[PDB]
DNA sequence: ATCGGATGTATATATCTGACACGTGCCTGGAGACTAGGGAGTAATCCCCTTGGCGGTTAAAACGCGGGGGACAGCGCGTACGTGCGTTTAAGCGGTGCTAGAGCTGTCTACGACCAATTGAGCGGCCTCGGCACCGGGATTCTCGA
DNA sequence: TCGAGAATCCCGGTGCCGAGGCCGCTCAATTGGTCGTAGACAGCTCTAGCACCGCTTAAACGCACGTACGCGCTGTCCCCCGCGTTTTAACCGCCAAGGGGATTACTCCCTAGTCTCCAGGCACGTGTCAGATATATACATCCGAT
């Protein structure tokens, strides 16, 4: 009795996504191939930024990810910054920059 | 004695505060302000502990971004000192 | 009761028409907002004059309104 | 009572791109909210997109169009390519 | 009752936020403007939070109400369970 | 006595605004001709209640007319 | 085929506040498209607000508290009073 | 027979609103007093905007409303402008104003 | 192409805006701004009209695309 | 002959164009622009007559609103002439 | 441009504590197998609306010239802001009590979905006439060179 | 200052097409029953929000001094606005051809709903090492006398 995720070859849960879609008041019916497609996109999107966060964390001689690394990873990518446009991250800080005219 | 020229200490403070991630306002006064503000919408409410923390965390990025825009407004007029005109112009253009 | 008599007289100056001094103020012009009685204004108009008695502003027939109280 | 979350799946994915790094407790609750927000956005777009054409079911095509409408630039070009292949494999078995 | 609590946002607290924003010199009249702006901003969020709380027949404002009120005006906040 | 007092009260009611009972009557309505005070008029306009309190036909902001005395 | 619209009701309302006045076709279309937008904006908030409290039925209370969330200033209180009066008149059948 | 709108003393259709609410994927079931509540709010807003539009039309020596009158009525009221802050009206125009600095000295 | 947006038309738009004096380098920048704005909406309109197996861009796709970008438009249906 | 001092004529077009409501861009060259922009996304397309009108009506309002905002930036720097460095500041503050 | 004194900053070494990572039982939600009916794919058609081309007017666009007003740089001065020190205030931390209110459980009843039969409200077509666009007339206000 | 040139002005005609009203015909809303689940209410548990006290000691506060910067003034020059002349192509009316949008049958297969069975993930407990704190030391950096 294999699960649907193993059949598709993913790591996110197909069945829970299907249930969430069904009991969410989106439409009268839900297709058979919709949860698989939706899960395969969420998995890629979350795996995209974890790698950047780990890269940002390795440069501070750290081995754990705290919100600052997530903020640094998100705000340093042009395509990723548009997605999280009007979003604030708790305990994130800001990106270091100074106007050129203020320097001596 | 020793004395730094006007401008270097502020420049160092800019670098120091742009690297850390903490809360710049105190905690007791902010909570006492929130309670007084909310007391005129409904009497004797109660506040969950994390509600005030979320409010304070959300209310600081707003000020930081507004100051960031005010800096550009001030520089546009060949100045290095921010004035209330810049804040008013920034809020006018943003649509507030 | 001199104060009460003075108050009543001052109020009478306000309510009663200034020029006719015998009819209540129930007449107005939009040009300046000065209020008079209804009886006076038609004779003033029939005098073929368009000068405000107070602020000399020009007025016409269409600049005539009734007021109540 | 209990409460579901995406913690175990996020950890399992993380152990595939950085086999040594861990994750803090406060940083987990940020990813767990990010995934929920993205899911809600995509589903909400697909629902009205299906409603516009007087349909009554949500198929793969509706959310494939919603992904193209939401994600900006090259990201979309990759996400679509990641989705369809999954579907076809699921059909083969 | 509580009164005169806006003065708890002192000069150094405002100046630290200004430094984090990246400014060098500050005029002497900025503080009143900043206090007014913050007082205006707080009320809009708190009113919606109290409305959400009142609808559910509760008496304590929870973090979920604050998150929902913030999201209602395009200011979504991550990291508090929302 | 009371007769002069009654006349003074009659003038007292007519001179001041009938709504707020504190200010001079200086605002008039072109539609109905009634006169009230400006202070009541702005707060009635800001309450989205554009209708005369007495004669009850509607009016707009531009129908307000300033008058003197 | 048939096409539903609010034109007749809008004209009927207009003949109540201005007995002798007309309206052009473009203004009629604009007023038609305004009601369809306000209705959807109000109805969409009540669904979310009923979903938050783990309920399945939207009733007069959800509309009551959505009006206060969307409409600003004196508009909200006037609308609330007007709705409440109609509801309390309808039930006295 | 007797329509629900007449029973509630309204001018907007209660039944059509009920059907639109039911067939719009908003919830599993809707109440019996929600359409009555919503149809009153919609009518109130419509009458409120339509009165100001008519006043603006009358001030221009016309007797039929055109989109310019709607724009003039909307943009001169603070709350109505705030409600429609991100809406563009076709063939509306703008509000006549000029900055004081540009005026001749 | 883009050269059809002549200088007098830009001057008329600026006059309706309320400006009194115009520099000489404004036109070449207004054209670039307008092209980007048009490109942002045409893509969404074409996506909407392609999802429905159609071949002509109707007036509903344009208003839907404008609405999804934060700027609605009254007077063209819906 | 007769002449007008620089400025008085420009103050009359402002009053004239703020009272009218018609479009200010010629229709044919605008249509030929959209029909060419839409050529890269998908070839052999057709346009309904009202779609082009809607697109033009949407573009005019955006351009006019941006031109209204850049004037405040021009005034802020004690100027009367608008320059390309004002449009950039307005768009930056807006969030583009 | 030169160096030297003084100050703030980055680097390598103990230690030590609480949060992260792993193991266990147990449900409750997900997988397998089966049936029935309506939503959607496919073929045919037919007529509306889109594209393409021609000829005439004339309104708008392009080009050149002259001059005056506004943009920009350089100077001078005086007040407001940054830096540092000594003194005053209240934030932060810990520990202890008390109780209001959030959360869960068990019953039961009124209310909203679903179905069948009727009939009047609202929509599509069709006239028609009057509100609005265009034309001159005689009443009070622009403007710029003396 | 005040006169000349360009722009008001109220008011009796003329013509046209689109807004307003009327009619025939469906089909969506109204009445009347029936039933089963959602939610309203009473009861009980226990947790976390509010209040008080005492002690560091970090940060807010007030004062004085000097200087860099904001602001007003003057001068130059160059570039943008007004106006007249010539070249362009937008706009309008008319015709003709055909692509594809919208509607109507027909059928089949895909998804909801039901029941049974059981493995995954959630709450709970436990160990140990990654990062925070403290400290000595080397080094970059700023300002002043030359
Ligand atoms: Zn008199
Ligand atoms: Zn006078
Ligand atoms: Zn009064
Ligand atoms: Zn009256």
């Amino acid at each position: 009795a294999k699960t649907r995720s193993s059949r598709a070859g993913l790591q996110f849960p197909v069945g829970r996504v299907h249930r969430l879609l069904r009991k969410g008041n989106y439409a009268e019916r839900v297709g058979a191939g919709a949860p698989v497609y939706l899960a395969a996109v969420l998995e890629y999107l979350t795996a995209e930024i974890l790698e950047l966060a780990g890269n940002a964390a390795r440069d501070n001689k750290k081995t754990r990810i705290i919100p600052r690394h997530l903020q640094l990873a998100v705000r340093n990518d042009e395509e990723l910054n548009k997605l999280l446009g009007r979003v604030t991250i708790a305990q994130g800080g800001v990106l270091p920059n100074i106007q050129s005219v203020l320097l001596p | 004695p020793h004395r730094y020229r006007p401008g270097t200490v502020a420049l160092r403070e800019i670098r120091r505060y742009q690297k850390s991630t903490e809360l710049l306002i105190r905690k007791l006064p902010f909570q006492r302000l929130v309670r007084e503000i909310a007391q005129d919408f409904k009497t004797d409410l109660r506040f969950q502990s994390s509600a005030v923390m979320a409010l304070q965390e959300a209310s600081e990025a707003y000020l930081v971004a507004l100051f960031e825009d005010t800096n550009l407004c001030a520089i546009h007029a060949k100045r290095v000192t921010i004035m209330p005109k810049d804040i008013q112009l920034a809020r006018r253009i943003r649509g507030e | 009761d001199e104060a009460l008599v003075e108050e009543l007289a001052n109020f009478r100056t306000l309510v009663y028409c200034s020029l006719c001094s015998k009819n209540w103020k129930n007449m107005a012009i939009k040009t300046c907002g000065h209020v008079f009685c209804e009886n006076c204004c038609k004779e003033r108009l029939a005098a073929r004059m368009r000068k405000c008695p107070t602020c000399n502003k020009a007025f016409s027939s269409n600049d005539l309104l009734t007021v109540h109280l | 009572t209990r409460k579901e979350s995406y913690a175990i799946y996020v950890y399992k994915v993380l152990k595939q791109v950085h086999p040594d790094t861990g994750i803090s407790s406060k940083a987990m609750s940020i990813m767990n909210s990010f995934v929920n927000d993205v899911f809600e956005r995509i589903a909400g777009e697909a629902s009205r997109l299906a409603h516009y054409n007087k349909r009554s079911t949500i198929t793969s095509r509706e959310i494939q169009t919603a992904v193209r409408l939401l994600l900006p630039g090259e990201l979309a070009k990759h996400a679509v390519s990641e989705g369809t292949k999954a579907v076809t494999k699921y059909t083969s078995a | 009752v509580l009164r005169d609590n806006i003065q708890g946002i002192t000069k150094p607290a405002i100046r630290r936020l200004a430094r984090r924003g990246g400014v060098k010199r500050i005029s002497g009249l900025i503080y009143e403007e900043t206090r007014g702006v913050l007082k205006v901003f707080l009320e809009n969020v708190i009113r919606d939070a109290v409305t959400y709380t009142e609808h559910a027949k509760r008496k304590t404002v929870t973090a979920m109400d604050v998150v929902y009120a913030l999201k209602r005006q395009g200011r979504t906040l991550y990291g508090f369970g929302g």
